[PDB]
RNA sequence: CUGCACGCGCGCUACACUGACUGGCUCAGCGUGUGCCUACCCUACGCCGGCAGGCGCGGGUAACCCGUUGAACCCCAUUCGU
């Protein structure tokens, strides 16, 4: 019936809309995506090949639960656990040129505006499409 | 310790402060005698700008 | 989807100059080359356009050729400037990732240059010392007798 | 004397600076509060700036 | 200019208190000091104090 | 004829020394860089004044006599490469010949401050 | 434990087509000490053989992968 | 005050699959912040950089802003296999 985002499970609801970005190709990837290493705490690439369509996938989700948040929060919900080597371990802030690409890369799909004060919201356009297919993929649990 | 001497001891400090707080409808003129009405020297009042 | 094996499978390759391993996985086949890392191999393999979940003895000769090609000069492939070792070197200005025995050779011929003008680090490098100011009084024994 | 290099090392940032305000000390501090004491002047004052240790 | 947090107004204003005890320690020592008393508000201040051989000071 | 072997980033010496101080930040390191993007100061201008001079009072195809100095945070800038300093270690004044692969290091690097160690025997000590 | 072997030659590909589907636990670290293949084949090819259907799959965990017999009767 | 043929004491990271990677998903508490001398404080957002960082524009003398402190472990998938 009426089905939102929240009671779907949502660790398989971003696969389901990466494949959404992907194939309605409009997303404009960075061109440097082969060469990024993501958030310095971490010493290799994604393994995945299109990585940049699941960030997309996963700053969109996030910015449904939490409205007005910035390049410097995403950085902060997407850092992690930096190994030093010999030294104890610490909390690292993530990357902030590539959760700056990705909120435009989404703002260019007419999916996350900016607000009144500072960080963004996502526009009508933005919710309408994400629950269609929260919707779509609840139904994939019955198909 | 006043030296490195002794075996590892440390004493514990604090001190706290305490804040209330009250709005009133008040004309700024009579809020001088109700400001005159205590001494207690262990307190520390402060009066809001009247532009608000 | 390599569902028994095929005919031809190298036990050993020979890329460069050492022969690197077949059962490994070409991400962490080509890491036995040095100056090759971890973190280069992936690079020059998303330039190559290879499948990253195929073994080392099952590419053609053709595949090894390209990879061979781009971990040699990765400029013209368009890798970037600061992910190589040899950024602005000392005598040619020239940017460059070594691979070799090319590796070794620019390794001592900056301790030879030292060495040569006799520097502090060069002296250390001459003796069994630590170099990049670490303490001596309680550690590094068994570099020394 | 020749006041241009007289005092010259800048006494700045760092603990060339920094003093205890009781008697010209600069070993073991307490920078916090703007405190400004050393490690054992807090100890005798410490009832009369106001510090209570537990009762 | 402007004033300064709440934190540090309160070590402020003791450390004022510490400091003149120890002065008045220093100067009515030989008139039974036994300590003094502040008020502070913003107008005229006042330090009672509370030595013994009041004529002598 | 008149051919040796050398180049230092793809500049050879004989077009370091006219050329300005902007684009030698541009060649140097990130260190080196950002001494010289910060400025020189008094002292170390006026060392470089003495190794000016002493190029011009030198006998000719002869090495010039040593200034010496206690400043050892020095770039060596290629306006010195040649020239005789002499760099305190804390006690003396080692003299150090200026040479043209020097042309990126301070100038502590070629004064040792201490002697090297050499042996002993233990005594007491070490249980 | 050593000398383990990758990409399945034919005297093990026969032996895992007939007789792997028969046993009762089938299990990645099963057929790594009765198999001489050491694993990421023992996923690889055991997750192709949920794909054929010889096998039923029961947990698909990502730490412990538990497969079994296929019901006969 | 760090100099090292050596001895000893508090520790940190480890020797792995009860894991390591890569990506997902999700929860804290204590507390501290622009200064008399005192120069330097905590930082959101917006844009440049692949990272460290760099500029713009604010906010906060603080249950008002950083901050609903989106902490790690763990959780769930991927890869690796003695
Ligand atoms: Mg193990």
């Amino acid at each position: 019936p009426g089905v939102t985002v929240k009671d779907v499970n949502q660790q398989e609801f971003v696969r389901a809309l990466a494949a959404f970005l992907k194939k309605s190709g409009k997303l404009k990837v960075p061109e440097w995506v082969d060469t990024v290493k993501l958030a310095k705490h971490k010493e290799l690439a994604p393994y995945d090949e299109n990585w940049f369509y699941t960030r997309a996938a996963s700053t969109a989700r996030h910015l449904y639960l939490r409205g007005g948040a910035g390049v410097g929060s995403m950085t902060k919900i997407y850092g992690g656990r930096q190994r030093n080597g010999v030294m104890p371990s610490h909390f690292s802030r993530g990357s902030k040129s590539v959760a700056r690409r990705v909120l435009q890369a989404l703002e260019g799909l007419k999916m996350v505006e900016k607000d009144q004060d500072g960080g963004r919201k996502l526009t009508p356009q933005g919710q309408r499409d994400l629950d269609r297919i929260a919707g779509q993929v609840a139904a994939a649990n019955k198909k | 310790t006043p030296c490195g001497e002794g075996s590892k001891t440390w004493d514990r400090f604090q001190m706290r402060i305490h804040k209330r707080l009250i709005d009133l409808h008040s004309p700024s003129e009579i809020v001088k005698q109700i400001t005159s009405i205590s001494i207690e020297p262990g307190v520390e009042v402060e009066v809001t700008i009247a532009d608000a | 989807m390599s569902l028994v094996i095929p005919e031809k499978f190298q036990h050993i390759l020979r890329v460069l100059n050492t022969n690197i391993d077949g059962r490994r996985k070409i991400a962490f086949a080509i890491t036995a080359i040095k100056g090759v890392g971890r973190r280069y191999a992936h690079v020059v393999l998303r330039k190559a356009d290879i499948d990253l979940t195929k073994r080392a003895g099952e590419l053609t000769e053709d595949e090894v050729e390209r990879v061979i090609t781009i971990m040699q000069n990765p400029r013209q492939y368009k890798i970037p400037d600061w992910f190589l070792n040899r950024q602005k070197d000392v005598k040619d200005g020239k940017y460059s990732q070594v691979l070799a025995n090319g590796l070794d050779n620019k390794l001592r011929e900056d301790l030879e240059r030292l060495k040569k003008i006799r520097a502090h680090r060069g002296l250390r490098h001459f003796w069994g010392l630590r170099v990049r100011g670490q303490h001596t009084k309680t550690t590094g024994r068994r570099g020394r007798t | 004397g020749h006041q241009q290099l007289y005092w010259s090392h800048p006494r700045k940032f760092g603990q060339g600076s920094r003093s205890c305000r009781v008697c010209s000390n600069r070993h073991g501090l307490i920078r916090k509060y703007g405190l400004n004491m050393c490690r054992q002047c807090f100890r005798q004052y410490a009832k009369d700036i106001g510090f209570i240790k537990l009762d | 200019a402007v004033q300064i947090s709440k934190k540090r107004k309160f070590v402020a204003d003791g450390i004022f208190k510490a400091e003149l005890n120890e002065f008045l320690t220093r100067e009515l020592a030989e008139d039974g000091y036994s300590g003094v008393e502040v008020r502070v508000t913003p107008t005229r201040t006042e330090i009672i104090i509370l030595a013994t051989r009041t004529q002598n000071v | 004829r008149t051919f040796r072997k050398f180049t230092y980033r793809g500049v050879d010496l004989d077009q370091l020394l006219d050329m300005s101080y902007e684009q030698l930040m541009q060649l140097y390191s990130a260190r080196q860089r950002r001494r010289l993007n910060r400025g020189l100061r008094r002292k170390q201008h006026s060392l470089l004044k003495r190794l000016r001079k002493a190029k011009k009072e030198a006998p000719p195809m002869e090495k010039p006599e040593v200034v010496k100095t206690h400043l050892r945070d020095m770039i060596i800038l290629p306006e010195m490469v040649g020239s005789m300093v002499g760099v305190y270690n804390g006690k003396t004044f080692n003299q150090v010949e200026i040479k043209p692969e020097m042309i990126g290091h301070y100038l502590g690097e070629f004064s040792i401050t201490y002697k090297p160690v050499k042996h002993g025997r233990p005594g007491i000590g070490a249980t | 434990k050593l000398n383990n072997l990758v990409l399945f030659d034919k005297a093990t590909y026969d032996k895992l087509c007939k007789e792997v589907p028969n046993y009762k636990l089938i299990t990645p670290a099963v057929v790594s000490e009765r198999l001489k293949i050491r694993g990421s084949l023992a996923r690889a090819a055991l997750q192709e053989l949920l794909s054929k259907g010889l096998i039923k799959l029961v947990s698909k965990h990502r730490a412990q992968v538990i497969y079994t017999r296929n019901t006969k009767g």
